[PDB]
């Protein structure tokens, strides 16, 4: 019961789910050929949200793989983990998006979207009653932009009950990967906001930030990047699988976050992170972890939490603990920073708490923040965008794909009533 | 899966082509013999036995340059069917290499070409090979770009196009060649990368200390910078790029499509020690106008986008750090409405060293691709040039008598005026 | 309960905590490595004033170390005893003060401040019921006396109610190490005297005669000189650590030897102290430590207690003795230099006695006095100060980085106002 | 992690530099190939393998002695992009090393150490090494202290100049150069030490009993200076000292910032037994005047600031002892207004002994470091020389043909005159 489909888009959303998925397989004793090997008990009890039991008790990931070329195809297959998807779920093309919104949306994202929806229509029926999707993708890519906000359109127009939500990854504000990224987030935020419940916003560099001056690696790689995304994932639905004294799920969150339908963006945090010689000069407790989720160091997006206010906080907790440790620290946060939240809600704090610790840790904490600082996320897309539309260059890869220039208007027009809204309640009382 | 064939045409593109297919044989251990004792599939059609070929067409109009490859070491490795010859060559002349001599193989070349096309299914694009100044790669080229554009229109093709030097020219002629093949090509073209011999020589002798360079040490150093940007279909890489990704990021405008290359480090045996060669040390080498391949001031023009390939054991965190302080300096300034420059790819393996070569073996390495209006000075030479001898009408008839329109000139030479100016519109700043 | 933060400053500061560390450790059992091999289960009575349990039952000290470069934190943290200090704590700079005042407190100090003051609020936030502060530094170096002073002039306005006291120590009359240290000197006392509660002077000079004279060590290096300051340190707080007859701690001696607000400036002593060989040639009785923490050799500051008069004495006795053998020599003292106290302070001698002596000794005791024979250490300063701002020497190192000539005149101003009151209640009666 | 690079400009900074980065590899068992079988992070940048370099610019305008550190033992040790060569020499002669030959390798220099600056993060300073008397080492070292004062600017610069000999003076034109180097350096320099040739060769006949010195010996002392300057930076101490702290405790006037080195004990082998070399022996061995560097006599002037530096097996209380005694004699006499006269500074490793040698292993040394008012009689000795050869016009000519205004020798003469009266402002007491 309560199943989760998973949709991987784009180069680095399969590259996050090759991680993800040995993740999950470690919190659930799943050995790379896909039998069970576990030793508690409590580990086979919820496998069906996310496992498919085969014939031969081997059990296979509800997963889906989208890309318009074989390349990172060939090489999810061929690592660590590869042999544990089913070989029907990978679904490709032979184009490629060529890095553009319009190739990923208009001519390629229309002929490969029917091959996707067989596939995801037929993980639907044989789930028992179907909790919701999930979507891992970019904004700055063309793939996962393109056809990763096509699927949402096709999604929503079958299955409105079912909740959907993308851990997108958002471009960054010093450096930059795309350079047509101000084009591509911008015609992605536009159906990001009129078809997803929630939305998870991650910015590579607030990653850099946590490998370089919490974690002290001196060479991190993206696969160590991607290990903190996936930890986060697999704290959300942590108190799907397993029970707890005060149990939550991806419906709850999608309900105590969202003030105003419209208003659905994030920013995820995780504690705790230590140095690896260097935990042994901490004890880890509560307020060890109340500390770390608050600071603006922890922030998984490229906004400082200090300028905005919050509108609503989840913290979902892992492990066994005490529930007035928690609400000592809960409450505290919320007087000595009183200033810094909303007025107009009472006891925007939503607890959440969860018996099971990750392997090998004691306890563990997932941060899920809504503010109004994420409202200077979008004033610096909505500048260089503007900064580059006016001139109309780089606009003939669009235009020559069947895109007329009222199709940017409106999502412009759209983004800034987005900053207005964030702008309003900033400043509310 | 991805496979791209690559075209090359003339002596200029023979020659540079003998050091790359040189060069992908010992990227994948594949003997001279086309044996080896699938990541290589994009570059190499297996037959039915244990041989692997190149997909390339080597074509040219004389019979000089294609028999030493049908005579060389590299004998038993190419299809016989691909070396396609001519009877005389163009003799340094467009008229030659469009009317007169191109009209009686243009047929046979893309019979060959397109039997290529069929067996591949995830075909990207063309890489064609030439030079501005010769009469087969400005002329033949011309043609052949018409006709791909007719017959296949949606392939990314690109060319590794030789610019003529400003100080250093052996045809008299490559005024009016240069001129004549732009005209033909602007309208067919995506992406054509722009590569000069005379700052090559400056590099070698500066950086490498060799004061004696001939054409086969010029021809390491360019298929080093045809490796790299063919390195992420060849392996898998931590953040990699497509053929289609290159014309989507570095063309701005549909006339501007002329980027620049720029590979670093390039340095000798010796002096490969008593340095560390980090990836924040190496990328300030590219931005530094010493080392840039063609014979232009950066600082007298603004950089609209620029890509940057890195090979080799590369950290994806210092990458960022050595981006970063490169937008912080004060001479190297980008265009008012681009806040966004940089295209970025990462690959795992390290470029190999020939044997016999030159360069010393490394443990990273970058390749530039930059698009400036740095290069709108160079153009405007280059109509200086062909305004003073067509005043006088120098060598006019040579090309009047080969079945071409004398009015056709003033087609060209108001074209690339009407493009001068287009630099002048992007070089002026936004408003408020 | 009653938890005390050490911050460390400059050169000089940290190379005392180094042996300070060490000192405290033997009177807790701390083994290097940081856990507890002690015996006595009295040392875990009083543990959490400086040090933090941590997970593991290892246990941290609640250090702080400033410096303007990593030179000598490098020293620390790979010595002995540099293994029990949190790595996080560790905080320095690139530049280096350049042995300065001007640099040390205006130009790179404000810009290391905010990353001090936000790890000495986290050991701020940990603490129960916090006692107060300490500090070890100099005066006539450049980073102790910038970065110290300034460091005391953003906790005062924090915490006003918490103590403020500082283990400085004190140029030399006959040789100097710093030539511009009537400029440092002079620029941070009109520091200490507005935002301190006491202020320990001790003179390097003073302690090369006891090493000498006393202790006949031939060869006394820093190591040696440094443990004394450190057994001054230990002796302060051991009321505070261990029970006793009758219990004291920093905020009992803060108000019985400080009669007005401006004279907090001590002198420190300890005894017993003797030879190696020779020790067993005399008693260890309580009249034997009366009589060596009075004479003059014993002060740690460079000052004859024969010239002035004493205002307020407070001696902290160690170890199991009898409060009548107390009496007879704290009277008698009191009797037989009548002239040498001052008469409008009646009994102006505070008794402090635990019950724990130091780790192999039978009992101990430690001076702390108050006198106007201080006012030869302000006045060897002050004309030191003025021969050489008058010809404004050494001044284009001060006033190239922001200080006009007024403020030399306000803390000459100020230190000549101190000179002038020890000057009055020496002659007054 | 405070690193600190050196220049060494001219013959004589190449040939101190030789004997220099000589005692730096002994000091740290480092190969003369680079290898060794990070308290040494400040002088040398590692490379990925097991390969250290040294953070030094070889620079100068004849290719002699440049040359002889490319082909000698020290070979393999040296970047060779660092060896900075020049045509021809400035040949005795400010105005070709400022102006004719000067301005055309300055920008190649400055490309070199600002690439060293970029991969140090705690650059403390420079140390410039050069002559006053020679063309290179007081021309083109006025042109260098001109661009990093412009560049850096709050950087220690410190130089450790040869100043020229009373009596034995080679070049005629010496009177010339020194007064136009001081002229330039004065607004640039921080802290600039003096060190006489003629001086040394009495310390050498006296003490160490040779009778026939060379000038490799000569580079033996001077870099024994400066290995115990730097000894902070690469050892641990019980009270270390930084190069920041130099400039801030021995310059108390803006103008007047030429103090002198002296160094103790200089003894030969056998003259290593029969006495014991206490830290109070050897102290009042600094400040005989029979060991000054400089032939000045100390007792015409008086001490402003002393820097004392120690190193060895040093007690810090036996220290206070020796200072206080000569603090106690009538001949030493400090300024009125300057009561504090000494900064100490102790570092533990004892000075090794290069192999082939001439001095004897000890466990203590002194360099000192004074800043006194006994040079001004030199300098003054330095303008009578001036303006005897510049009244009657001679060698003018060589010095207004290669691009200088005749009336600038009056700009820095007065100058020079005016910093004569400063020493007399210095000199004179307080009031009341
Ligand atoms: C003795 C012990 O506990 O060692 C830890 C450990 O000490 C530390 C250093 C770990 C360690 O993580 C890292 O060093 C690291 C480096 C780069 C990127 C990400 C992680 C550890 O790898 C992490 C790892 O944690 C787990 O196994 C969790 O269950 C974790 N799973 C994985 O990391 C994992 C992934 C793929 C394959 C195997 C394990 C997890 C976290 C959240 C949700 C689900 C699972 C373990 C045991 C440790 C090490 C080895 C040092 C830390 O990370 C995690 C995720 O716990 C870093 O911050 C914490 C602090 C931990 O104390
Ligand atoms: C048999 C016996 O008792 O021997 C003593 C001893 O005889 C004497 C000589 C000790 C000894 O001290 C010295 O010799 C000394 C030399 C130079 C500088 C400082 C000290 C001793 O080291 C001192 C040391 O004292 C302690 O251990 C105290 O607990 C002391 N802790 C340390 O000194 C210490 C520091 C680091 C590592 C180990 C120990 C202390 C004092 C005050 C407050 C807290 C702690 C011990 C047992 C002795 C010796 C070894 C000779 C004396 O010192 C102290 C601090 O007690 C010197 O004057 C006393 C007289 C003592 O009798
Ligand atoms: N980079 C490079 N350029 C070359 C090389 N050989 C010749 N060129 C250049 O190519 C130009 C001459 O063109 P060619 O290719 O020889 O002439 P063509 O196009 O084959 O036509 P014909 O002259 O009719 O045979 C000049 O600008 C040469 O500098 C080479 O090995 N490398
Ligand atoms: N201390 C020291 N001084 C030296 C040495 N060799 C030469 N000198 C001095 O250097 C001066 C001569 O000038 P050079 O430095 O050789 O000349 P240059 O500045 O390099 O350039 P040119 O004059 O153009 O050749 C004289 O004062 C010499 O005493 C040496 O080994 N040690
Ligand atoms: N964190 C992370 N970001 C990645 C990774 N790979 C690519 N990206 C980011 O994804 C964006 C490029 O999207 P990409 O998926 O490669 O293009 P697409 O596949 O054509 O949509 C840039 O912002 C990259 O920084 C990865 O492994 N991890
Ligand atoms: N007792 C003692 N005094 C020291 C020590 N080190 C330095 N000093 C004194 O501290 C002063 C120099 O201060 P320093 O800390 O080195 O300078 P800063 O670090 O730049 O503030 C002088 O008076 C020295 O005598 C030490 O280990 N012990
Ligand atoms: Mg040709
Ligand atoms: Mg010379």
């Amino acid at each position: 019961m309560r199943e989760i489909v998973h949709i991987q888009a784009g180069q680095c959303g399969n590259q996050i789910g090759a991680k993800f998925w040995e993740v999950i397989s470690d919190e659930h004793g799943i050995d790379p050929t896909g039998s069970y090997h576990g030793d508690s008990d409590l580990q086979l009890e919820r496998i069906n949200v996310y496992y498919n039991e085969a014939a031969g008790n081997k059990y296979v990931p509800r997963a889906i793989l989208v890309d318009l070329e074989p390349g990172t195809m060939d090489s999810v297959r061929s690592g660590p983990f590869g042999q544990i998807f089913r070989p029907d779920n990978f679904v490709f093309g032979q184009s490629g998006a060529g890095n553009n919104w319009a190739k990923g949306h208009y001519t390629e994202g229309a002929e490969l979207v029917d091959s996707v929806l067989d596939v995801v229509r037929k993980e639907s029926e044989s789930c028992d009653c179907l909790q919701g999707f999930q979507l891992t993708h970019s904004l700055g890519g063309g793939t996962g932009s393109g056809m990763g906000t096509l699927l949402i359109s096709k999604i929503r127009e079958e299955y409105p009950d079912r909740i959907m939500n993308t851990f997108s990854v958002v471009p960054s504000p010093k450096v930059s990967d795309t350079v047509v990224e101000p084009y591509n987030a911008t015609l992605s935020v536009h159906q990001l906001v009129e078809n997803t419940d929630e939305t998870y916003c991650i910015d590579n560099e607030a990653l850099y930030d946590i490998c370089f001056r919490t974690l002290k690696l001196t060479t991190p790689t993206y696969g160590d990047l991607n290990h903190l995304v996936s930890a986060t994932m697999s704290g959300v639905t942590t108190c799907l699988r397993f029970p707890g004294q005060l149990n939550a799920d991806l419906r709850k969150l999608a309900v105590n976050m969202v003030p105003f339908p419209r208003l659905h963006f994030f920013m995820p945090g995780f504690a705790p992170l230590t140095s690896r010689g260097s935990q042994q000069y901490r004890a880890l407790t509560v307020p060890e972890l109340t500390q770390q989720m608050f600071d603006a160091k922890n922030m998984m997006a490229a906004c400082d939490p200090r300028h905005g206010r919050y509108l609503t906080v989840a913290a979902v907790f892992r492990g066994r603990m005490s529930m007035k440790e928690v609400d000592e620290q809960m409450l505290n946060v919320q007087n000595k920073n009183s200033s810094y939240f909303v007025e107009w809600i009472p006891n925007n704090v939503k607890t959440a708490v969860c018996d099971i610790p990750p392997r090998g840790l004691k306890m563990s904490a997932t941060f899920i923040g809504n503010s109004t600082a994420i409202q200077e996320l979008f004033k610096r897309i909505s500048e260089q965008f503007t900064a580059m539309f006016r001139r109309k260059a780089f606009l003939h890869w669009y235009t020559g794909e069947g895109m007329d220039e009222m199709e940017f208007t409106e999502a412009e027009s759209n983004m800034n009533d987005l900053v207005s809204e964030y702008q309003q309640y900033q400043d509310a009382t | 899966m991805r496979e791209c064939i690559s075209i090359h045409v003339g002596q200029a593109g023979v020659q540079i082509g003998n050091a790359c297919w040189e060069l992908y044989c010992l990227e994948h251990g594949i003997q001279p013999d086309g044996q080896m004792p699938d990541s290589f599939n994009t570059f190499f059609s297996e037959t039915g036995a244990g041989k692997h070929v190149p997909r390339a067409v080597f074509v040219d109009l004389e019979p000089t340059v294609i028999d030493e490859v049908r005579t060389g070491t590299y004998r038993q490795l190419f299809h016989p069917e691909q070396l396609i010859t001519g009877k005389e060559d163009a003799a340094n002349n467009y008229a030659r290499g469009h009317y007169t001599i191109g009209k009686e193989i243009i047929d046979l070349v893309l019979d060959r070409i397109r039997k290529l096309a069929d067996q591949c299914t995830g075909l990207q694009g063309f890489l064609v090979f030439h030079s501005f100044g010769g009469g087969t790669g400005s002329g033949f080229t011309s043609l052949l770009m018409e006709r791909l554009s007719v017959d296949y229109g949606k392939k990314s093709k690109l060319e590794f196009s030789i610019y003529p030097a400003p100080q250093v020219s052996t045809a008299v002629v490559e005024p009016y060649n240069s001129i004549l093949t732009t005209h033909t090509t602007l309208e067919h073209s995506d992406c054509a990368f722009m590569v000069d011999n005379e700052a090559i020589y400056d590099i070698c002798r500066r950086n490498l200390d060799i004061e004696r360079p001939t054409y086969t040490n010029l021809n390491r150093l360019i298929s080093q910078i045809v490796s790299s940007i063919t390195a992420s279909l060849r392996f898998d890489g931590a953040l990699n790029v497509d053929l289609t990704e290159f014309q989507t990021n570095l063309v701005p405008y549909p006339r501007i499509h002329f980027p620049l290359a720029t590979y670093a480090p390039v340095i000798s045996a010796e002096k490969a020690y008593h340095e560390q060669l980090s990836v924040a040390e190496i990328t300030n080498a590219c931005f530094e106008p010493a080392n840039q391949m063609v014979k232009c001031d950066p600082r007298h023009g603004k950089y609209m986008a620029c890509c940057l390939l890195y090979r080799g054991d590369v950290v994806p965190k210092d990458v960022n750090a050595a981006i970063a302080t490169i937008k912080t300096k004060r001479s190297i300034q980008f265009v008012d409405w681009c806040p966004t420059g940089f295209k970025v790819g990462i690959n795992y393996q390290p470029p190999t060293v020939v044997p016999g070569g030159d360069l010393a073996k490394v443990q990273r390495a970058v390749c530039m691709l930059s698009n400036t209006t740095a290069i709108a000075e160079a153009w405007a030479r280059l109509d200086h040039k062909f305004d003073l001898m067509y005043a006088k009408r120098a060598f006019v008839h040579w090309y009047v008598g080969e079945g071409m329109e004398e009015g056709e000139f003033s087609e060209a030479r108001e074209d690339m005026a009407a493009l001068e100016k287009d630099y002048e519109e992007v070089g002026v700043d936004s408003v408020e």
